[PDB]
RNA sequence: AUACUUACCUGGCAGGGGAGAUACCAUGAUCACGAAGGUGGUUUUCCCAGGGCGAGGCUUAUCCAUUGCACUCCGGAUGUGCUGACCCCUGCGAUUUCCCCAAAUGUGGGAAACUCGACUGCAUAAUUUGUGGUAGUGGGGGACUGCGUUCGCGCUUUCCCCUG
């Protein structure tokens, strides 16, 4: 497994936010995360395309349609980085 | 195998990360069997099994009530089929607390069924030398040039030791195996009239049995002289004693002052044979 | 009929005259010759229908499998 | 594969256009077997903006619509392995 | 090959975004490694306010970009 | 796979006789090939070696195009090599 | 793809995810985490040292 | 990071949530294509085969040259062998006397075994009426092999069924009948024939 | 691999399917090239419809960012690593 | 638990006529009867339309493999 | 912590440059002096891959020297990043046994044993990244429509230009 899936590990439990490719933007609990990036979160913000929020209780977001995540900063402090 | 779909045979660690995953479920299962629920507890499996009756619908357990035992209504039950309670066996080999625990949480009214040959150690005439390591060779081929009632067997501790002393032995010109069908064939034929072996199926009654290795613990050195037999031709275990084996003396002690069939002043007198290991 | 699968399906198309529409629209037809694991498909006599109508008389073609939508005899 | 041909072009000077219509011009440090790219002494120009020069440049591979070869290169021997 | 972790939301009913815009609700009732899925009384949310009740379905995995639990798992 | 040994120049059987022959028997002749590319431009000229991608090297190309009234355009290529998921379409000389 | 425990220094020489999961709730490796980020809390004496 | 004491877990805390931006392109089922995927039709001008190329360009390099070199070796030397071929005449040899039916064929003599050793050797199968060893015509070297023809056919046939692998001066030696003149399209290995497997890869 | 690893810990500046910039100090990546980005920014060109006036570009701060593979275009080099020497 | 291969499977057997959504096609949909299929969700549909969203008329097909990168969605009758 | 025992969870396979050429050596080639070649060396040419050595040069600042008359660059020192000829090495970082060279416990040469750094190939171009629904069908400046209008614009039809 490649370093940065082992960071997205490392963030299980933490607050991250994740853009899909759709341009929404979930921010929340990340609960766990699989290799291929699929992630399942809580207590999440969806800021939709338009600007408009929601509140959400469970979700759970493919791999294969994410741009992006943001982590907490202290997992650069990660061993390999 | 799981994908496929009557019964599951499992150990708890591997049963309980299975559920947990959803790997597999127990929807219709009407039939729990917990078999030598005494080692369960003296693994450390108490938590998990506890875990795993947690999975089971709640619904199908039997009303906790007199009618649990009548059995003009638990007949009529079982015969219902597909709707039945479900039913619990426990097996075990004593009771203490924590098995009780178990008993209380999955059972309930049952009855009991006690058994009781068993104890091979009262039964098979045993007999011990004491010695250093170095000496074991010649004192079995001393032993062996006595002369025996092939087939014998005799157990070392690692399977390294079961390949070189069984070299040795045809060396000196014998038929030894070492240790599958095909080495009992020969042994029940008469071709071969020696088995070396470690504690690791089934086998004839032997005459023989020599611990050239005593056992670490005195189960496996039960196991290992009850292959003279259940019953019959008490026959002989003939075991070496070193230094390296103080913590199996004091029980190897019991063992042999509870035998009738034997007569040990070395080995019961013997300073590390007075208290319990550890 | 039995349950009658995409590989034979095709193998059975092969020879015949068939019709392939693509994801973008255009159609393409003609007699399928061969197709593969990944189902590229090879035609003869080819012709593009761009919208529907004939836009014109190609030849033996190679379509890339990732870009057919259907396929379809006749 | 024909990567293999596309990962002997190091030092060979090309321009590669993207499927998003940037333009690579520069010279390649390397190919690798996803076809990822990397190029030194570079003249990126993205669709519809002004050139811009760079030490340096990577691809990712997949990005890649086209190389457009030196004229005088030679392919027949390059094609051989 | 590795299956997705969606025995949390099995038998629960979901609300589904999909690929082009196109958002469906209902009660999951199986899944595969490709995350395709069996929804149960399953319903189509269509763009006008519209819902339309379509029951059983199978939804390809390639084409669900989030879920998100009605029932709260 | 169909076939998890690897001894597999079944390939080489594949695009001798499947559909990528168009491309082996191109190379062979030196037959001019138009390929519609998913820039939506059209690429005519010679094949000089390929893939199971339709991989393509490509010499003599002409990439033609369309702009805007619609007006046509066109430019020279030498030598390129085209990445093959970028292909639609690939037709043979037709003569 | 064979995982390597940057915590531990130990291989998971087939790594799955349910292996992985029981790895990462063990005795030994929760033990080697905490130590971990006790030794970065030692990193901010080294800064009051300056 | 996951279970640890609230102490240390509040360190992966989040920065604050990103502002809002609008995207940057539209969603792709609902972006306006200006100009669409379009086919190929417009476009047969090709071009007119009469001036097109001719196929054959291509081939090996290096490997052209070399491939060219074995395969000229290989028939240069079947040509060396078919000459000399037509030179070779064992009854036309004034070496090959006698009869041919009488003769034994010893090969993997030692080359130091002599012309007696042998002779003792062979002769306890029956009188022998001549050895012939055979020496290289330029060294002079033995070739490590002869000819013996015994007086009688059935002593020679004896020699054939007992001697083969007899071990003289160290070295096993072969037997066989001479097949030069009795064999019918027999060519000796320097011709391209022979017998025995010893150098066959 | 050494063509990536050799910019590895500078700051980077990627360009993503979308057109947006990701600027960020580069610590590592994969097979993939999913990229880890710290003290990422993220910058955007806004055209001017209002007048013919000049462009906006937009930084907004990710922090630490987890970049798929998938969205990345290119990478080159925008500084070297924030330096540890006075 | 239902697994997606054998409720397509079910389909099949039921002979029951499925509508498919598409991927990134938003205005047609396809409908037919499952007669067959693969691993890669390819399918063979026996009477096959499609179905356009602006028109509300159905353009007729006949018989037809449909491959699996398109589908979004499978619908009954 | 180490070694073993049992139970549970897990489990692909394969490898170590390639291709030519070698007149010479070994393989002392079974037919009257001889195969060719193949195989193992040796030498060498391509495809080249990773290391060794760092001559020279590029860049920028502290200290030191310099008040100098040129028109052929061109004082010294020290340090961060770079580039890099000639000439070498052949594959790699760890372990165990045997044989020999021997300046003989050193320092070498030859074999294997199968061992990890997720090294590479592969039913890997078929839904979750490495072979496309992210296509790349403009922005702006003037002429030039109507409709709604809050007169800012939104939608819509063109012309000529600038420009990516
Ligand atoms: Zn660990």
């Amino acid at each position: 497994i490649g370093v940065p899936i082992k960071v997205l590990h490392e963030a299980e439990g933490h607050i991250v936010t994740c853009e899909t490719n759709t341009g929404e933007v979930y921010r929340g609990k990340l609960i766990e995360a699989e290799d291929n990036m699929n992630c399942q979160m809580s207590n999440i913000t969806v800021t939709y395309r338009d600007g408009r929020v929601a509140q959400l209780e469970q979700v759970y977001i493919r791999g294969s349609k994410i741009r992006f995540l943001i982590l907490p900063d202290m997992l650069k402090n990660a061993p390999m980085l | 195998r799981l994908r496929m779909g009557e019964i599951v045979i499992a150990t708890p660690g591997r049963l309980i990360d299975v559920l947990e995953n959803r790997y597999l479920v127990l929807s219709r299962c009407t039939y729990v069997v917990l078999d030598e629920a005494d080692r369960m507890i003296d693994m450390g499996f108490e938590p998990d099994v506890q875990k795993i009756l947690e999975h089971m619908p709640v619904s199908n357990q039997k009303p906790d009530t007199d009618e649990a035992e009548d059995p003009e209504k638990m007949l009529a039950n079982f015969e219902s089929g597909k709707h039945k309670y479900r039913q619990t066996v426990m097996f075990t080999a004593t009771m203490p607390p924590a098995v009780e625990r178990l008993a209380r949480s999955y059972l309930r009214r049952p009855a009991v069924v006690y058994i009781g040959a068993g104890k091979p150690h009262e039964r098979v005439e045993q007999k011990v030398f004491l010695m250093s390591e170095s000496e074991k060779r010649k004192k079995l081929l001393a032993i062996l040039e006595q002369g025996f009632d092939p087939p014998i067997i005799i157990f070392v501790n690692q399977k390294k030791g079961c390949d070189v002393l069984a070299k040795s032995l045809e060396k000196m010109g014998y038929n030894a195996c070492t240790l599958r069908e095909f080495a009992l064939s020969n042994l029940k034929a008469g071709a071969k009239d020696i088995l070396v072996a470690t504690d690791v199926i089934d086998i004839q009654d032997v005459s023989m049995v020599v611990n050239y290795d005593m056992a670490k613990n005195i189960e496996d050195y039960i196991h290992r002289i009850g292959r003279t037999g259940r019953a019959g031709k008490s026959g002989v275990a003939i075991t070496f004693l070193t230094k390296e084996d103080s913590a199996v003396f004091y029980e190897l002690k019991q063992a042999i002052l509870e035998s009738p069939v034997s007569s040990p002043p070395e080995l019961a007198n013997h300073p590390d044979a007075q208290h319990k290991p550890g | 009929s039995l349950p009658l699968n995409p590989k034979p399906f095709l193998n059975g198309l092969t020879g015949k005259p068939v019709m392939v529409k693509l994801k973008w629209g255009m159609e393409y037809k003609g007699y399928l010759v061969s197709v593969d694991g990944y189902m590229n498909m090879q035609l003869a006599n080819t012709e593009e229908y761009i919208d529907g109508a004939l836009s014109g008389h190609l030849g033996e073609v190679l379509i890339r499998c990732n870009n057919v939508l259907y396929i379809r005899g006749v | 594969k024909l990567v293999r041909f596309l990962m002997k072009l190091s030092h060979e000077t090309v321009t590669i256009e993207l499927k998003n219509g940037t333009q690579v011009h520069g010279t390649i440090t390397g190919v690798d077997v996803s076809m990822n790219t990397h190029l030194k002494a570079v003249k990126m120009t993205l669709k519809n903006r002004e050139p811009v020069q760079l030490e340096t440049l990577s691809i990712r591979g997949n990005n890649i619509r086209y190389f457009i070869l030196p004229d005088s290169l030679p392919l027949d021997t390059l094609l051989v392995d | 090959a590795h299956p997705p972790e969606l025995k949390k939301f099995m038998d629960k009913k979901l609300s589904l975004k999909l690929n082009g815009g196109r958002h469906v609700q209902g009660i999951l009732r199986g899944f595969d490694p490709f995350m395709n899925l069996v929804i149960d009384e399953c319903v189509e949310m269509a763009t006008s306010g519209q819902q339309n009740n379509i029951g059983m379905v199978v939804i390809r995995g390639n084409s669900i970009i989030m879920l998100e639990a009605l029932e709260r798992v | 796979e169909m076939t998890p040994e690897e001894l597999q120049k079944r390939e080489e059987e594949e695009f001798n006789t499947g559909p990528l022959s168009v491309l082996t028997q191109s190379v062979k002749n030196n037959t001019q090939v138009l390929i519609n590319c998913r820039n939506n431009k059209k690429l005519l000229g010679r094949v000089k070696a390929f893939d199971r991608h339709c991989n393509m090297v490509l010499e003599n190309v002409k990439e033609m195009w369309t702009e805007v009234k619609p007006v046509n355009k066109d430019r020279y290529i030498s030598k390129m090599f085209l990445r093959g998921d970028s292909v639609i379409v690939v037709l043979r000389n037709p003569l | 793809p064979k995982f390597y425990c940057d915590y531990c220094d130990t291989y998971l020489t087939h790594d799955s995810p349910s292996v992985r999961k029981t790895h990462c709730s063990g005795r030994k490796h929760k033990e080697n985490v905490k130590d971990y980020y006790q030794k970065w809390m030692e990193e901010q004496a080294q800064s009051l040292i300056d | 990071t996951q279970f640890l004491p609230p102490n240390l877990l509040a360190l992966f805390a989040p920065r604050d949530p990103i502002p809002y931006l609008p995207p940057l392109e539209k969603l792709p089922h609902e972006k306006h294509h200006n100009q669409p995927y379009c086919g190929i039709a417009p476009y047969i001008r090709e071009f007119e085969d009469p001036r097109d190329a001719p196929p054959p360009t291509r081939a090996e390099t290096r490997e052209e040259r070399m491939e060219r070199k074995r395969r000229e070796k290989i028939e240069r030397r079947q040509q060396e062998v078919e000459t000399e071929l037509k030179m070779w005449d064992p009854h036309n040899d004034p070496n090959a006397q006698g009869d041919a039916f009488k003769t034994l064929f010893v090969a993997r003599v030692n080359y130091d075994t002599t012309e007696s050793k042998l002779r003792r050797e062979f002769e306890v199968y029956g009188p022998i009426k001549r050895i012939h060893m055979v020496y290289s015509k330029r060294s002079g070297k033995p070739r490590g092999y002869a000819f013996i023809e015994y007086e009688h056919e059935r002593d020679m046939h004896s020699a054939y069924k007992h001697a083969d692998g007899k071990k003289i001066d160290g070295r096993r030696v072969l037997v066989d009948v001479e097949r030069g003149r009795t064999v019918k399209g027999w060519r000796p290995r320097r011709l391209g024939g022979g017998l025995g497997g010893t150098r066959r890869g | 691999s050494s063509k990536m690893l050799q910019h590895i810990d500078y700051r980077m500046r990627c360009i993503l399917q979308d057109g947006r910039i990701f600027i960020g100090t580069f610590k590592a990546f994969d097979k993939h090239m999913n990229l880890i980005l710290c003290d990422c920014d993220e910058f955007r060109k806004i055209k001017p419809k209002n007048s013919k006036q000049a462009e906006r570009e937009e930084k907004r701060v990710l922090g630490l960012v987890l970049l798929r593979g998938e969205n990345l275009v290119s990478m080159t080099v925008e500084g070297p690593p924030p330096k540890d020497t006075g | 638990m239902v697994q997606p291969i054998n409720l397509i499977f079910r389909y099949l057997q039921n002979r029951s006529r499925i509508q498919v959504w598409l991927y990134e096609q938003v205005n047609m949909r396809i409908e037919g009867c499952i007669i067959g299929f693969d691993e890669y969700m390819n399918l063979v549909l026996d009477d096959a339309e499609e179905i356009h969203s602006k028109t509300k008329s159905r353009k007729q097909l006949g018989r037809i493999m449909l491959k699996g990168d398109n589908i979004t969605l499978l619908q009954s009758v």
